[PDB]
DNA sequence: GGTCGGCGCCCGAACAGGGACTG
DNA sequence: CAGTCCCTGTTCGGGCGCCG
C-alpha cells in the first residue's frame, strides 16, 4: 500500500542489454533457492522474451560468511539512470567519516525489499538465470521492489532511512553515519569495545523497523606511499642511470626536480658496473630532490564533478601499489598493499582484493567509486574475478598493458 | 476462432513504425500447389484465417523441401517485419553437450510435431502477419491469410516457443523433481533413476500433461530403446559419439568448399582428438571470391590426409560422473596450435577440442598456454559448472619463474606437470642486475619520416662502434635494429642501454615468436646468449654514450 | 532454397588509443 | 603547442559447421 516513486532513464537512452556469463554449479543452486524464495515473497516475478532488457547476475560470499548473496551487475543500468540519484535525490558525503578511529559497514540491502518499485521501471530490472550444460532455457525474472545494487534504491529509501536513524542520531550525535548502495558506514571515535556495542544498539534499532553484518575499518591508520630515492653510499653507473630515469619520470609530478648535475656524471661511455663518485654539485641536487619529494604536490585538490581514476602496479613478492587521481599527475592519494590473501600463489585474487580495498577507501574519503586501470589481460580478468569478489558494489574498470619503466612507486 | 490452451505472449512493434507492405515473389507452379494444399489445411485447423481489404499489410512467402520426406515446409520472408518488430531477449544461452549428462537408469527421447503450430500468436499482432498466396493465374487476385500461430521464419517464434514450453513443463518438474528433462526447443531428453516400471508411467504422464495444452507426442518419434538419437549424437547406456560426419572429396577446391571443410573439421574436433586446421585456414586469408578455385598447398594436403585418417577410426565419449574429479590435459601440436582432452578416467575422454588463436604481434608459448587454459575453463563451466584440474606440459619452475616476474596479473588454476614433449619453456631470461665484466653497448636509432632513411648503431665502453644506414624504415624499426646489432657483435654476456620504450616493452615480455622478422632475429640472438641485461635511459639528456650514439644516428 | 534464433571457428576491415616527432 | 603516423589491440561483419 506504499506509493511508488516515478523513475525514468536519462533522455535518449535505452535499457541495458548485457548477456549473462556462465555460472558455476554452487552459484546456480544458490540463485535458484534465493530466487524461488524471493518469488514466493513477491519480491520478483517471472517474465518472458518480450522484455528486450537483461542484466548479468551472480552470487558471492562476504568475508567470513557462509550464506550466499544474490548480486546483480547493474553498472549498465546505473549509467543509464545517472541523473536521478545525483540531481534530484542526492546524498551528502560527510568529510569526517575518514577521520574516525573506527568505521563499520552494515549490509542493509534487505530493507529495500519493503518498498515497491515503479511499475513502468520494472521492465529494466530483468535478468536471466543460466543452467548447467544448457539443460533448460534461461529462467528470467524481474524485480517488484527496490533492487539491491541499484543506485536509485538508496535515494528513494533515503527519506525513510533518515527517519529511522533520527532517534539514534539524536542519542549519539558525535557518530557519523553514511549510506552508499546496500551498505551503511558507521564511524565513531569511541574505544573498540564500546564502539562494537553501539553497533549492536543500532543493529537492534534497525531490527525493530524491519531489516546484519560486521566489517571494521580504521581510516585514521591509512597511509600513503611516497616516491623514495635509494640511500646508497657507493653508486655505480647503472645505479645513477636508474636514478636519473626515476627522477626524470617523477619530474612530471614535482616540477622542481632537476637532473642536470647528475647527467654530468654520465658523460663518458662507461661500463654499467663501474663505480662513479658523486660530485659536490650532484650530492646537493640529490638531497634537494629528496626534500621536494617530501613536499606535497602544488595545486592538487578533489573535484566532485570529475570522475575518480585508479591505477594499480604489480610489484612482485605480494607487493601492489596504487594511485588515485582525476587529472594526470595530480594524485589525490597513493598507497601500497602487501601480504593480501593469495599472496605468492594467486595474482587475480590479490588484484581482486586490491580493487575492493581501494574502492572501500574511495567511498570513505570521497563517496565515489573510481574507474580502475587494471594491469591484466581482459580474458584473464573476466574468467576469475567473480571467484574472489566479496563486496556488494562493483566498480568500473579498463584493461591496460604498460611494461614497467623505472619502478616509480616501489623501490 | 477458438482460444488456444496456451497463454499468448504480448508482442508490439517498435514505436513509430507500421507493418510490412511488400509485394509477393513470382512462385513456381510446383510450389503454389504445395502452398495452397498447406494453406487450405491450416485454415481448417484454425491456424490461418482469411482477411479482406481491411488489412493493408502484406509480406512475401515461399516454401522449401523437407529433409527425407515428401512434405513441404511453409516459410515467410519476414525480413521487413523483423526490422520493425520489437527486440526479443533469447532464452537459449547455448547448446547442451552430451558430456554433461549423468548416467540414468532409464532414458526416453521424444519430439512433438509441428511445434510452432501448437503455440498461439498474440491476438493484437495477427494483423501485421498478412501475406498473399499467388494463384496459378497471374490475373487471379489470390487468397490472403493471416497467421494465428507462430509463423516459421519470424524472429520471435523460437524465443516465444522456448519460454512457453518451459512454463508448461514447470508444473511437471515441480511435482517430479527427480526427473531430469533436457529441454532444447521441441526435443525432450527425459531420464531418471527410477525403476523401469515407474519410468514408463511418468513418461505417459508427461505425454498426457503435454497433451492438455495441444502438444502432441507421436509414437513415431518416441524412443524407448538405446541407442537414442539426441542433438546429433548416439546415446548408449555407457558411451556416446557424434553422428557420422562426411567430408567433401573435391578434386578442385573452391574457397566455399574449404569453408565447409573447415567448418566440419571443427565440428569433429569435439571428440576426434588431433584435428589440425592451421594449413587449411591459411588458404582462406586474403581471398575475396567465395567461388574462387584455390589449389591445395603441400602442407594443406598433408594436413587433410591426416584428418581423414583420424576420421576412419571410431571414437566415442563418456558421460559425466560427479563423484570423480574432472581432468583436462593440453599438448603442443603446431606452432600456434593447441589441443586438449577432458576426461575423468584415463583414455575415456568426455570431449576434446583445440585452441589456435594468434593473439598479438608478439607472444610466447606461455601466453598461448594461458589463453588455452582460460578457453577450457569457460567451456567447462558451461557444460559441467566446474573448473577441471589441468595437466600441463610446462614445468612447475618454468611457470613460477614467469608469473612472478611478469608485470601483468596472470594465474592458472590447480594444475600439475606432465612430461609430454614438446615442453613449454622460456627460451631466455633477462638479467635483473648488470653483468660484471660484460661489454656495455649504448644503442640508439632514428629515421626521417619523409626520406624513410635512418641509421642505427652503438658505442661501447671498450671503444667498439658501428653505424649502419637503413633504407625504407621507421623510428621504431631502427631502434630495434640497433639492439639487433649489439647482440650480433657482442660476446655471450652483454649489457645493453637503450632509450626506446617501444623496443624494451617487446623484449621484456620474453616472446619466442613474432609477426616481424626483425623481432624473430632478435629472439634468435637472445637465445644464443648466456646473460643479457637490458636497461632504459631517457633520451636527449646527455646520458653516457646514449647521447654520443644519438648524434651518430641523428640523420 | 536464399526464413528465424542459438553457439562455435576463421578472416579482413573499421575503429581505437597510445607514443614519439615536427609543423 | 597541435597535428600526423607508426604500431598494437580490439570489435565487428560475414562465411561455413551444428542444433531445433
Amino acid at each position: 500500500p506504499i506509493e511508488t516513486v516515478p523513475v525514468k532513464l536519462k533522455p535518449g537512452m535505452d535499457g541495458p542489454k548485457v548477456k549473462q556469463w556462465p555460472l558455476t554449479e554452487e552459484k546456480i543452486k544458490a540463485l535458484v533457492e534465493i530466487c524461488t524464495e524471493m518469488e514466493k515473497e513477491g519480491k520478483i516475478s517471472k517474465i518472458g522474451p518480450e522484455n528486450p532488457y537483461n542484466t548479468p547476475v551472480f552470487a558471492i560470499k562476504k568475508k567470513d560468511s557462509t550464506k550466499w548473496r544474490k548480486l546483480v551487475d547493474f553498472r549498465e543500468l546505473n549509467k543509464r539512470t545517472q541523473d536521478f540519484w545525483e540531481v534530484q535525490l542526492g546524498i551528502p558525503h560527510p568529510a569526517g567519516l575518514k577521520k574516525k578511529k573506527s568505521v563499520t559497514v552494515l549490509d542493509v540491502g534487505d530493507a529495500y525489499f519493503s518498498v515497491p518499485l515503479d511499475e513502468d521501471f520494472r521492465k529494466y530490472t530483468a535478468f536471466t538465470i543460466p543452467s548447467i550444460n544448457n539443460e533448460t532455457p534461461g529462467i528470467r525474472y524481474q524485480y517488484n521492489v527496490l533492487p539491491q545494487g541499484w543506485k536509485g534504491s538508496p535515494a528513494i529509501f533515503q527519506s525513510s532511512m533518515t527517519k529511522i536513524l533520527e532517534p539514534f542520531k539524536k542519542q549519539n550525535p558525535d557518530i557519523v553515519i553514511y549510506q552508499y548502495m546496500d551498505d551503511l558506514y558507521v564511524g565513531s571515535d569511541l574505544e573498540i569495545g564500546q564502539h562494537r556495542t553501539k553497533i549492536e544498539e543500532l543493529r537492534q534499532h534497525l531490527l525493530r523497523w524491519g531489516l546484519w553484518m560486521g566489517y571494521e575499518l580504521h581510516p585514521d591508520k591509512w597511509t600513503v606511499q611516497p616516491i623514495v630515492l635509494p640511500e646508497k653510499d657507493s653508486w655505480t653507473v647503472n645505479d645513477i642511470q636508474k636514478l636519473v630515469g626515476k627522477l626524470n619520470w617523477a619530474s612530471q609530478i614535482y616540477p622542481g626536480i632537476k637532473v642536470r648535475q647528475l647527467s654530468k656524471l654520465l658523460r663518458g661511455t662507461k661500463a654499467l658496473t663501474e663505480v662513479i663518485p658523486l660530485t659536490e654539485e650532484a650530492e646537493l641536487e640529490l638531497a634537494e630532490n629528496r626534500e621536494i619529494l617530501k613536499e606535497p604536490v602544488h595545486g592538487v585538490y578533489y573535484d566532485p564533478s570529475k570522475d575518480l581514476i585508479a591505477e594499480i602496479q604489480k610489484q612482485g613478492q605480494g607487493q601492489w601499489t596504487y594511485q588515485i587521481y582525476q587529472e594526470p599527475f595530480k594524485n589525490l592519494k597513493t598507497g601500497k598493499y602487501a601480504r593480501m590473501r593469495g599472496a605468492h600463489t594467486n595474482d587475480v585474487k590479490q588484484l581482486t582484493e586490491a580493487v575492493q580495498k581501494i574502492t572501500t577507501e574511495s567511498i570513505v574519503i570521497w563517496g565515489k567509486t573510481p574507474k580502475f586501470k587494471l594491469p591484466i589481460q581482459k580474458e584473464t580478468w573476466e574468467t576469475w574475478w567473480t571467484e574472489y569478489w566479496q563486496a556488494t558494489w562493483i566498480p568500473e574498470w579498463e584493461f591496460v598493458n604498460t611494461p614497467p619503466l623505472v619502478k616509480l612507486w616501489y623501490q | 476462432v477458438p482460444i488456444s490452451p496456451i497463454e499468448t505472449v504480448p508482442v508490439k512493434l517498435k514505436p513509430g513504425m507500421d507493418g510490412p507492405k511488400v509485394k509477393q515473389w513470382p512462385l513456381t507452379e510446383e510450389k503454389i500447389k504445395a502452398l495452397v494444399e498447406i494453406c487450405t489445411e491450416m485454415e481448417k485447423e484454425g491456424k490461418i484465417s482469411k482477411i479482406g481489404p481491411e488489412n493493408p499489410y502484406n509480406t512475401p512467402v515461399f516454401a522449401i523441401k523437407k529433409k527425407d520426406s515428401t512434405k513441404w515446409r511453409k516459410l515467410v520472408d519476414f525480413r521487413e517485419l523483423n526490422k520493425r518488430t520489437q527486440d526479443f531477449w533469447e532464452v537459449q544461452l547455448g547448446i547442451p553437450h552430451p558430456a554433461g549428462l549423468k548416467k540414468k537408469k532409464s532414458v526416453t527421447v521424444l519430439d512433438v510435431g509441428d511445434a510452432y503450430f501448437s503455440v498461439p500468436l498474440d491476438e493484437d499482432f495477427r494483423k501485421y502477419t498478412a501475406f498473399t498466396i499467388p494463384s496459378i493465374n497471374n490475373e487471379t487476385p489470390g487468397i490472403r491469410y493471416q497467421y494465428n500461430v507462430l509463423p516459421q521464419g519470424w524472429k520471435g517464434s523460437p524465443a516465444i516457443f522456448q519460454s512457453s514450453m518451459t512454463k508448461i513443463l514447470e508444473p511437471f518438474k515441480k511435482q517430479n523433481p527427480d526427473i531430469v528433462i533436457y529441454q532444447y526447443m521441441d526435443d525432450l531428453y527425459v531420464g531418471s533413476d527410477l525403476e523401469i516400471g515407474q519410468h514408463r508411467t511418468k513418461i505417459e504422464e508427461l505425454r498426457q500433461h503435454l497433451l492438455r495444452w495441444g502438444l502432441t507426442t507421436p509414437d513415431k518419434k518416441h524412443q524407448k530403446e538405446p541407442p537414442f538419437l539426441w542433438m546429433g549424437y548416439e546415446l548408449h547406456p555407457d558411451k556416446w559419439t557424434v553422428q557420422p560426419i562426411v567430408l567433401p572429396e573435391k578434386d578442385s577446391w573452391t574457397v566455399n568448399d574449404i569453408c565447409k571443410l573447415v567448418g566440419k573439421l571443427n565440428w569433429a574436433s569435439q571428440i576426434y582428438p588431433g584435428i589440425k586446421v592451421r594449413q587449411l585456414s591459411k588458404l582462406l586469408r586474403g581471398t575475396k571470391a567465395l567461388t574462387e578455385v584455390i589449389p591445395l598447398t603441400e602442407e594443406a594436403e598433408l594436413e587433410l590426409a591426416e584428418n581423414r585418417e583420424i576420421l576412419k577410426e571410431p571414437v566415442h565419449g563418456v558421460y559425466y560422473d560427479p563423484s570423480k574429479d574432472l581432468i583436462a590435459e593440453i599438448q603442443k601440436q603446431g606452432q600456434g596450435q593447441w589441443t586438449y582432452q577432458i576426461y575423468q578416467e584415463p583414455f575415456k575422454n568426455l570431449k576434446t577440442g583445440k585452441y589456435a588463436r594468434m593473439r598479438g604481434a608478439h607472444t610466447n608459448d606461455v601466453k598461448q598456454l594461458t589463453e588455452a587454459v582460460q578457453k577450457i575453463t569457460t567451456e567447462s563451466i558451461v557444460i559441467w559448472g566446474k573448473t577441471p584440474k589441468f595437466k600441463l606440459p610446462i614445468q612447475k619452475e618454468t611457470w613460477e619463474t614467469w608469473w612472478t616476474e611478469y608485470w601483468q596479473a596472470t594465474w592458472i588454476p590447480e594444475w600439475e606437470f606432465v612430461n609430454t614433449p614438446p615442453l613449454v619453456k622460456l627460451w631466455y631470461q633477462l638479467e635483473k642486475e648488470p653483468i660484471v665484466g660484460a661489454e656495455t653497448f649504448y644503442v640508439d636509432g632514428a629515421a626521417n619520416r619523409e626520406t624513410k632513411l635512418g641509421k642505427a648503431g652503438y658505442v661501447t665502453n671498450k671503444g667498439r662502434q658501428k653505424v649502419v644506414p637503413l633504407t625504407n624504415t621507421t623510428n621504431q624499426k631502427t631502434e630495434l635494429q640497433a639492439i639487433y646489432l649489439a647482440l650480433q657483435d657482442s660476446g655471450l654476456e652483454v649489457n645493453i642501454v637503450t632509450n626506446s620504450q617501444y623496443a624494451l616493452g617487446i623484449i621484456q615480455a620474453q616472446p619466442d615468436k613474432s609477426e616481424s622478422e626483425l623481432v624473430n632475429q632478435i629472439i634468435e640472438q637472445l637465445i644464443k646468449k648466456e646473460k643479457v641485461y637490458l636497461a632504459w635511459v631517457p633520451a636527449h639528456k646527455g646520458i653516457g654514450g646514449n647521447e654520443q650514439v644519438d648524434k651518430l644516428v641523428s640523420a
